[PDB]
């Protein structure tokens, strides 16, 4: 039984949330923000990611060099990432270096210079990032997947933004973005590891008290996406491995079917030929794929956003003449979530998930990430007892009913990259979303 | 004819051959398709379709 997550607020509406672990000597403090690329329009798309670069380029007090030195002297590191719906800035340090790290984070968020000289310098760095993501195939596949599934909608945009915007982002629009979005009612100060809650609340009162509040404070994790069944093919015969993602519209964080979608995802599960145990996994798709050498790997996913999600699978394969079999067998396993699953698969997946949801949190950064994610998506940290009860509530009838309305005979978004000549056209893929025998 | 003019022998043999010949025709129709399968169908532009196939 893990220690209780303590939660306090300031007057501006900044949440402070902490989970102490007296067995570790490091601490992760940081700021989770309920804001990301999805808050940009088409003209300033790329701003949030641009800011993340400039946040480390110097503040009104410390210059770029002083900032570098200050963190080096702390002993730990700082890290940041911007996603579609969430931005994070955190600092891992020693137990007693926590007040320094809170002070540095408060500085780079509130008091960053955003000097025209630095904007102009990063404008080239970010331009080079556009031509080097090209190598991270999983990311290429998932960014095309969002672009097509949410065609011409904010969730469909990339985080980097178009080349055109990178050349035209000004310090004005950067400042406007962080003034509109980085407000106290959208922010959570999180501490995990060797942190005292009462100490962290004091540090928040010292550094984050002059944060603007938004005019209309909605609750944390408050959002209309119209999924497009569609396909992107990026054939490249010179690549040896095909990367394929298939997804349907999934569930939001606060859906009533959130746990049902996780259980369904665990029934298919993951596979990787490089792991020794993977040939012995219980999943039917795992057995088909391993016995027939259809794939190097597959990874089921159920990605959630505030108002939508994507549920699907990501496959990698060198077997270029049997891509058709791989896709066929995968979608016939999805069909069985509608037609065939019983208490056998459901109770096995529940067993595996009851542990999996706890196992994931195995270090201070994972704990901080869990507190921050849950506070910015649900407005509260959900206790493991509540999670165990929501999983236990999932029956085989729930899984069948969910799959029948979410998967069965539904449109998919499909992305293929690499030697995908053997991937059939959209209709033949989408025809495997149902079974004529049922 | 089976005789010195078209008559009963001719009619009975034409019946037997008329019944048979469609089966021979079906075999040759199958042969020309198996022969075609090595190149595939041509197309109205006259170029290769190996770049862009549909089931
Ligand atoms: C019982 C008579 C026949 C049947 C059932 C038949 C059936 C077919 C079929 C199904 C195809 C493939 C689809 C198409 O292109 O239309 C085809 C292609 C072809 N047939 Fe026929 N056929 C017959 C008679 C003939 C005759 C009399 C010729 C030539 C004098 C011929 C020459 C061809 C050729 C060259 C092709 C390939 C055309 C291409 O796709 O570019 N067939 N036939």
């Amino acid at each position: 039984v893990s220690p209780k997550t303590r939660t306090s607020n300031l007057k501006n509406g900044l949440t402070i949330a902490s989970e102490s672990n007296p067995l570790v000597q490091t601490a992760t403090v940081g700021v989770w923000i309920d804001a990301g690329s999805r808050n940009e329009n088409a003209y300033n798309n790329g701003t949030a990611h641009f800011f993340e670069h400039l946040a480390f380029k110097g503040t009104d007090k410390r210059s770029q060099h002083q900032l570098e030195l200050d963190i080096e002297n702390m002993g730990g590191h700082l890290n940041a990432y911007t996603s579609r719906e969430s931005t994070v800035y955190y600092a891992k340090s020693f137990k007693d270096d926590v007040p320094k790290s809170v002070e540095i984070l408060a500085d780079i968020l509130q008091h960053s210079k955003l000097a025209e000289s630095a904007i102009d310098r990063e404008r080239e760095v970010i331009t080079r990032e556009l031509e080097e993501v090209n190598k991270q195939y999983e990311e290429v596949v998932f960014d095309h997947l969002h672009a097509t599934a949410f065609m011409n909608q904010p969730l469909g945009r990339t985080i980097l933004g178009p080349r055109e915007n990178i050349q035209t982002i000004t310090n004005t629009e950067l400042r406007k973005f962080i003034t509109e979005n980085y407000t106290a009612d959208r922010m959570v100060l999180v501490g995990a590891g060797a942190v005292d809650h009462d100490a962290l609340v004091e540090l928040a009162e010292k550094y984050f008290s002059h944060l603007p509040s938004s005019q209309s404070p909605v609750p944390l994790g408050t959002p209309i996406p119209n999924f497009v069944g569609s396909e992107v093919r990026l054939r490249d015969d010179t690549m040896p491995v095909a990367h394929i993602a298939i997804a349907v519209e999934g569930v939001s964080w606060t859906s009533e079917d959130y746990y049902t979608a996780l259980v369904a995802q665990a029934i298919i599960g993951n596979y990787d030929r490089a792991v020794g145990t993977s040939r012995h996994q219980g999943s039917r798709l795992s057995n088909i794929v391993s016995e027939n050498n259809l794939a190097n790997s597959f990874q089921s996913f159920s990605t959630s956003y505030s108002d939508t999600g994507l549920w699907g699978i990501y496959l990698t394969s060198e077997n270029t003449t049997q891509i058709d079999d791989l896709v066929h067998f995968t979608l016939k396993e999805w069909n069985r979530l509608s037609t065939s699953v019983s208490n056998l698969q459901v109770e096995r997946a529940k067993s595996q998930l009851k542990a999996g949801l706890l196992l994931s949190l195995d270090g201070t950064t994972y704990v901080a990430e869990d507190i921050g994610r849950q506070l910015t998506t649900l407005g509260r940290r959900v206790t493991p007892a509540e999670v165990e009860a929501k999983l236990e509530a999932v029956t085989e009838h729930d899984v069948r009913a969910w799959a029948q309305k979410t998967l069965y005979d539904k449109d998919i978004a499909l992305v293929g990259l690499g030697p995908i000549e053997g991937l059939y056209d959209y209709n033949r893929i989408r025809n495997d979303m149902s079974m004529m025998r049922w | 004819w089976g005789g010195f003019s078209v008559g009963n022998p001719t009619l009975q043999r034409f019946f037997a051959l008329h019944y048979l010949m469609p089966f021979v025709l079906a075999v040759f129709a199958l042969l020309h398709l198996i022969a075609l399968h090595t190149a595939g169908s041509s197309n109205p532009l006259g170029i290769t379709s190996n770049v862009d196939k549909l089931s």
